[PDB]
């Protein structure tokens, strides 16, 4: 069957300011089929109680989801997302870079 | 301006793991306003915008009834599709449907939509005439013959020209504080050296609604289409959207580059440069 | 609001 690999972006709701509460987002889009697993990571460990949007899709039928959690960025703490999908031979980790 | 209403539906079979999962969401423009998920403990259509919360219990009862009926129809359709494509009962498959309407700033119908996809591929679509069908393949032609015999297009047309437009009008008025407010992008340009010879200029648009936007870079007034990295417009989680466009520039040539931003919240498109 | 009628494939 035809499959489409997810586009992945990891980013914050507001421009990051160290010590100020914010939201960390992982937007996965452009994928098919719809089963997908997304973790948000803090210093390499899974963040608990991450929420996500309800499955929807774009005009080309490809799916998108937003995964999100409240966070307070600091200078030292590293954040990332880890995405698995049938199209991936291994999970893909994308690091949060406050400039992207 | 113009506006849209859309209902999106996804059914995903999972043999050996119960009945197909069904999830449906409704949007006005880029605003989610209702959702239903068959895997919720006691599934009901739920509001997702403040302006729909005033609809009474009967609204939610009718909506929930339709959601469950649509889930059931999709279960039948998924079994049928296995037959039409000579497929095993072992695999997971997906059925997607969208319908709705676009209206102009006067509230008049621009056009209606009703379309279906199987395993991520177009299957059958109602044409813009709201009277005839486009079938993607010989399987979908079987559906087309069935739906022609049943005059299904006629009922869809009546809904799309009538209730779809009327209810969209209602929602726009009830949500006039938000649905009829465009939030312009907040824009800036950042500069990141890559080497002694080149740097990235990234043009940012933040906090905008609706999501439609155009961000372009020009060099000496020429669009840099092939050399611009554009990310997909992405949701911030506070209703608004974000996007950026980047170009790699020779060091010293930064002032030859201009970022151009078009958004319906802007009275005139903006031109930005890196401001060191 | 949603439509009332549909037909399976
Ligand atoms: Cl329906």
């Amino acid at each position: 069957m035809i499959q489409r690999t997810p586009k992945i972006q990891v980013y914050s709701r507001h421009p990051a300011e160290n010590g100020k509460s914010n939201f960390l987002n992982c937007y996965v889009s452009g994928f098919h089929p719809s089963d997908i697993e997304v973790d948000l990571l803090k210093n390499g460990e899974r963040i608990e109680k991450v929420e996500h949007s309800d499955l929807s899709f774009s005009k080309d039928w490809s799916f998108y989801l937003l995964y999100y959690t409240e966070f307070t960025p600091t200078e030292k703490d590293e954040y990332a997302c880890r995405v698995n999908h049938v199209t991936l031979s291994q999970p893909k980790i994308v690091k949060w870079d406050r400039d992207m | 301006g113009s506006h849209s209403m859309r209902y999106f539906h996804t059914s995903v079979s999972r043999p050996g793991r119960g009945e197909p999962r069904f999830i449906t969401v409704g949007y006005v423009d880029d605003t989610l306003f209702v959702r239903f998920d068959s895997d919720a403990a006691s599934p009901r259509e739920e509001p997702r915008a403040p302006w729909i919360e005033q609809e009474g219990p009967e609204y939610w009862d009718r909506e929930t009834q339709i959601c469950k009926a649509k889930a059931q129809t999709d279960r039948e359709s998924l079994r049928t599709l296995l037959r039409y494509y000579n497929q095993s009962e072992a695999g997971s498959h997906t059925l997607q449907n969208m319908y709705g309407c676009d209206v102009g700033p006067d509230g008049r119908l621009l056009r209606g939509y009703h379309q279906d996809a199987y395993d991520g591929k177009d299957y059958i679509a109602l044409n813009e005439d709201l009277s005839s069908w486009t079938a993607a393949d010989t399987a979908a032609q079987i559906t087309q013959r069935k739906w022609e015999a049943a005059r299904e297009a006629e009922q869809l047309r009546a809904y799309l020209e009538g209730e779809c437009v009327e209810w969209l009008r209602r929602y726009l008025e009830n949500g006039k504080e938000t649905l009829q407010r465009a939030d312009p992008p907040k824009t800036h340009v950042t500069h990141h050296p890559i080497s002694d010879h080149e740097a990235t200029l990234r043009c940012w648009a933040l906090g905008f609604y609706p999501g439609e936007i155009t961000l372009t870079w020009q060099r000496d007034g020429e669009d840099q289409t092939q050399d611009t990295e554009l990310v997909e417009t992405r949701p911030a989680g506070d209703r608004t959207f974000q996007k950026w466009a980047a170009v790699v520039v020779p060091s010293g040539e930064e002032q030859r580059y201009t970022c151009h931003v078009q958004h319906e919240g802007l009275p005139k498109p903006l031109t930005l440069r890196w401001e060191p | 609001r949603r439509k009332w009628r549909r037909w399976h494939l």
